[PDB]
């Protein structure tokens, strides 16, 4: 007996989705039905409930191609939690809020 | 520039242009740009990169 | 020298090494899909088998089909039934995790429609709403704006449990033609030689096509003759004529231009402009350096 | 062929030799000593 | 590039390997002699030894 | 991408009909796998038999710099006080300067930020025991102010 | 791989002897440590005329950092960054071995 | 090795200053 | 024994460069360490996305289902006569639910 | 309940099937039992048609040595679809046939 | 009011030194991104094994 | 239970062409070479054979040799819309049958 | 540098000169 | 611009003060 998976696949998929599709402008989110947000969109609060389809970020689409998407364009890029000069001052005040 | 503005004209009153040099722009955004004149912004409400 | 003109690639090309339809399937996995058999077919009785699967649920199985909601009270209350052109879409199904026993509705292909594995299966939409079946065809499929979606119900195989004694049916499928295309992977197994629909076609597999990545050479080498015979260059006056081109066999200048950006600037930049950009291998794919895996975990 | 001719033996090659017969291209059984890889490798 | 007062002239080798005779034997060291080799008019470079 | 016009079995089908990963991907949320096995509809084939007809578009991306247009009869520079900013030193005239540009549309509000360069100098001298003083020059947008 | 830097057979040579003439040979005034051919690399090695962990011979060695670089007779050293190009000797040399 | 050396050996002498001198003289 | 020329001889080759490169004859490769083993910066996992492993036959747990044609008319589910068609065979493979 | 993978070793097989075993010569592949393929060797269809065995480039054979494949060693290494320089290249006229 | 000093020193420190080396007692560490988030390239997956 | 072993050993270069110097002091300073005064011509035959031992596989191959000379050229315009070219190339040259 | 070609110095080894005997 | 620089190196152990 056996189950079969595509590991390449789901890598990608997760790949494009934690950095791309939870960083699409907030007009291609929506929030679930029994969550509730603030009223306020520049909590943090808000802006982590809403919840993004991982379709928009399909992980086969412009495929072939290299290619910034457009809703992407307008959104800043060193807002961003792989850029490594902010997560390097993070870090260098340690792990905790309280510092 | 205002919302889905296409033109954004400037105008600068007749003065001199002694020893100028070159010109540079680049487009930003309204909120996230705070004003250095002020010693608070109430309005500003963004703490990513300026 | 601007060129401009169009390029074509022919079916060759294909600038990606997975498949950009249902690649996080199995690759055994066939679709669910019907095929017609003879085994206690023939006459006015043909075996049509079915392999699929019924994802969503309803509320009841009419000859409607699956119904699919129910229409608010008005002093009135009549079951909505699921459209046939594009419900029971294929990506709704349940939030519970897997439940058997209700009223379930799917879909499924004809054995019109030839097998293929479900890892490089691709139909495009016919219908605005993803429907894609094919429009009926009575001479003319242009103005027939019937498609072609046939339901089949199912029971479970008890006599006195359900069917002939307490009447019902427990799925229904939403059987239509499609245009079934693969155009990315092929077949790499299959225990027949029939293309056509049958049991053992549910078995077929399929890998995705080699990575073949066309681009025009490293900055335009062979798109202007140099060296050549007839085909060589004019720099000349106007008045004189008299060419100061002379290009000879024994002489390479497209190699001689490789070798002196390697006397400029860094190699290892790309530029767009003249398309530079120098052919360089992975190497660790030129020499394999096995170290084994780190799996003590 | 070259030269006057006879019964058969023309289409390219033979000359004079005279020597030890340096590489591979001959390797075969019946060995001495104490073919892409007879050259390419070395042990 | 300049044509004399560097040419090899008579010409003469451009390496050397030192040979091989007996020792006195040790256990965990290995104890390796030469007395080099000599012929006219070269200057040896310690860096290109090995 | 896909011709709209030109592709004569063009559907625009949006999101939510969509399907692609059927059965083994959520709908339209990271919860877990719904539907069954299917061929899926999205993304037309641009490769191989039965490629649809499609046309290019062409952009660049540019950041952290900002455009620049020097000050000199050659865009070249040739040093630091410019050939046409002596135009004015060797015979000053006042001038108005009106720029007029073109930008996208965008939705959110945005600001221009143009940047006159100019040569802002401090000569700083220190004539005496705890005494500092400092004359500060600015050319074609000399200094207003001088607040406190 | 004319038209282009791109090359992949430079280990396939044995040995090049550029005669002139069948009593002596080009650089043949005793110069090489064979100097009746430049042997690319060796197979069977009794002399120990290899360098270390490939075929290659000592004297094609040498002649390979004097003709791309110059050194040799001040002993081997790592060219500068300036000095190794991209198509230069040093950095497409790649010594292996295996059991 | 593969085969170039051309004009300007050394610095282009300018009274930095500025950046010039002349086109000659006749 | 006060005099370490060991010692002296790397710290003299670092002093000339090319202490990244390596240089198969003099074995020249110096010791490293990986900054991600010596200093550990977590990050967390990138899963936001859930990966998931599928029967080889693509259909979950499958059960027999007979073929049934309704052999009369109305809408109903017990009026509209629901029994056995064998134009739809018996005994079909078919899942309910997910896979 | 729970089944048990080996990600890590999966990972490796993949890698190296798809840029090793894959641009092995032919004389190592077969064509299936119930595929026909094209009389010519030139074209697409007849290279991506033959199967190449997962056991020829084992992921456990020459394990702990830096070698390269003696059937690889003749083949052109930048005929390959991790050739950087070709993806760019092809990358800057799009994704498509028609360009 | 119409200079900015902190934009300045920005791109002075970016003329002198390079600023991918990261200083931590003025804290340098330029800001950035991955080119494989801002331009995204599809390369496929390897799915053939 | 390790089993006896062999030892097994070879290079790769690719995108390198075998390089030899020609003339007198190994060293590469300059680039002429003085055989002008050693005799003006007076050649007879000395043999010049290059004969290159290669490793054999199976189909074709082609040997590429690169004789290094100059390609000088000075291209001057004594008038407007003049332009001549006088071409030397000195060991090889492509003048003298017809001209 | 930026330069991958050598100099030469245009000129022969020892300047200094001495007398036939 | 962006650029513009103009301070960089020209550059008893004494004369005359």
């Amino acid at each position: 007996f056996a189950m079969e998976i595509n590991l390449q696949a789901n890598l990608w998929r997760s790949f494009l989705y934690s950095n791309v599709a939870l960083y699409l402008p907030d007009s291609y989110k929506y929030t679930p039905a029994n969550i509730t947000l603030p009223t306020n969109t520049n909590t943090y609060d808000y802006m982590n409930g809403r919840v993004v389809p991982p379709s928009l970020v399909d992980a086969y689409i412009n495929i072939g191609a290299r290619w910034s998407l457009d809703p992407m364009d307008n959104v800043n890029p060193f807002n961003h939690h792989r850029n490594a000069g902010l997560r390097y001052r993070s870090m260098l005040l340690g792990n905790g809020r309280y510092v | 520039i205002p919302a889905n503005a296409t033109n954004v004209p400037i105008s600068i009153p007749s003065r001199n242009w002694a020893a100028f040099r070159g010109w540079s722009f680049t487009r930003l955004k309204t909120k996230e740009t705070p004003s250095l004149g002020s010693g608070f912004d109430p309005y500003f409400v963004y703490s990513g990169s300026i | 020298f601007d060129i401009r003109g169009v390029l074509d690639r022919g079916p060759s090309f294909k600038p990606y090494s997975g498949t950009a339809y249902n690649s996080l399937a199995p690759k055994g996995a066939p679709n669910s899909s019907q095929w017609e058999q003879k085994k206690a077919g023939n006459g006015d009785t043909m075996e049509t088998h079915t392999f699929g699967v019924a994802p969503m649920g309803g509320e009841n199985i009419t000859i409607d089909g699956l119904q699919i909601g129910t229409d608010a009270t008005a002093d009135q209350d009549k079951p909505i039934y699921a459209d046939k052109t594009f419900q029971p879409e294929p990506q709704v199904g349940e939030e519970n995790w897997q439940e058997t026993e209700s009223f379930y509705g799917g879909r499924a292909l004809k054995k019109d429609t030839s097998m293929k594995p479900c890892y490089g299966s691709y139909a495009r939409p016919t219908n605005v709403k993803g429907g894609q079946a094919k429009l009926k065809v009575g001479a003319d499929g242009v103005p027939t704006k019937e498609f072609d979606i046939d339901l089949a119900f199912f029971d479970t195989p008890g006599g006195t449990v359900n069917g002939q004694d307490e009447y019902k049916a427990d799925i229904v499928m939403y059987t239509e033609n499609t245009y079934l295309e693969t155009p990315d992977t092929h077949v790499v197994y299959k225990p027949g030689k029939d293309d056509a629909s049958s049991e053992i076609n549910l078995v077929q597999q399929s890998m995705p096509n080699r990575p073949n990545y066309i681009g025009f050479r490293d900055n335009f080498i062979g798109l202007m003759y140099y060296n050549s015979t007839g085909n060589m260059g004019v720099l000349a006056g106007q008045a004189s004529q008299l060419n100061a081109v002379v290009d000879l066999q024994d002489r390479n200048t497209e190699l001689s231009y490789q070798l002196l950006l390697d006397s400029l600037g860094d190699r290892t930049r790309y530029f767009s402009m003249w398309n530079q950009a120098v052919d360089s291998y992975d190497p660790d794919v030129r020499i394999i350096e096995n170290h084994g895996v780190e799996d003590e975990l | 062929m070259s030269g006057s001719g006879s019964f058969e033996g023309g289409v390219f090659s033979p000359y004079l030799t005279g020597r030890l017969p340096s590489w591979a291209g001959v390797r075969q059984n019946v060995m001495g000593s104490t073919t892409y890889a007879t050259l390419s490798s070395s042990s | 590039a300049p044509t004399h007062d560097v040419t090899t002239d008579r010409s003469q080798r451009l390496t050397l390997r030192f040979v091989p005779v007996d020792r006195e034997d040790n256990t965990y060291s290995y104890k390796v002699r030469y007395t080099l080799a000599v012929g006219d008019n070269r200057v040896l470079d310690m860096a290109s030894t090995y | 991408v896909v011709d709209e016009v030109n592709y004569k079995d063009y559907q625009a089908v949006t999101l939510a009909y969509q399907h692609n990963n059927s059965g083994f991907v959520g709908y339209l949320a990271p919860t877990m796998r719904q539907g069954q096995p299917y061929p899926a509809n999205y993304p037309y084939p641009l490769i191989g038999k039965s490629a649809v007809t499609s046309v290019t578009q062409k952009k660049f991306l540019c950041d952290r710099v900002m455009w620049r247009i020097p000050f000199s009869s050659n865009f070249m520079s040739m040093g630091a006080l410019t050939d046409l900013g002596q135009n004015m030193l060797y015979a000053n005239s006042a001038h108005a300067l009106d720029m007029n540009f073109e930008v996208d549309p965008m939705d959110e509000s945005t600001l221009l930020y143009v940047v006159f360069e100019v040569f802002d100098v401090v000569r700083v001298h220190q004539p005496h025991r705890g005494v500092i003083e400092a004359v500060y020059l600015r050319t074609p947008f000399s200094a207003g102010n001088a607040t406190t | 791989p004319y038209l282009d830097g791109t090359f992949y057979l430079n280990h396939t040579f044995k040995k090049v002897s550029i005669t002139f003439d069948s009593s002596v040979s080009w650089p043949g005034n005793d110069r090489l440590l064979t100097p009746n051919e430049f042997e690319i690399k060796r197979t069977v090695d009794g002399e120990g005329y290899n360098v270390a962990q490939c075929n290659m011979t000592k004297d094609w060695f040498l002649v390979q950092m004097l003709a791309h670089y110059n050194i040799g007779y001040q002993g081997f050293y790592v060219p500068e960054g300036y000095k190794d190009r991209m198509y230069s000797f040093f950095r497409n040399f790649q010594p292996m071995s295996r059991q | 090795d593969i085969n170039f050396s051309s004009l300007a050996p050394r610095h282009g002498t300018r009274p930095f200053m500025g950046t010039w001198s002349d086109i000659g003289t006749s | 024994q006060d005099r370490n020329t060991e010692l002296s001889y790397q710290l003299l080759l670092d002093s000339l460069g090319d202490r990244t490169r390596y240089f198969s004859m003099w074995n020249q490769a110096v010791d490293s360490y990986d900054p991600d083993v010596r200093i550990i910066e977590n990050h967390g996992v990138e899963d936001e996305l859930p990966n998931y492993c599928f029967p080889l036959d693509g259909s979950g747990t499958n059960a027999a289902y007979q073929g049934v044609k309704v052999k009369n008319g109305n809408d109903g589910d017990v009026e509209s006569e629901w029994e056995n068609d064998d134009t739809v065979a018996a005994r079909n493979q078919l899942c309910k639910g997910n896979i």
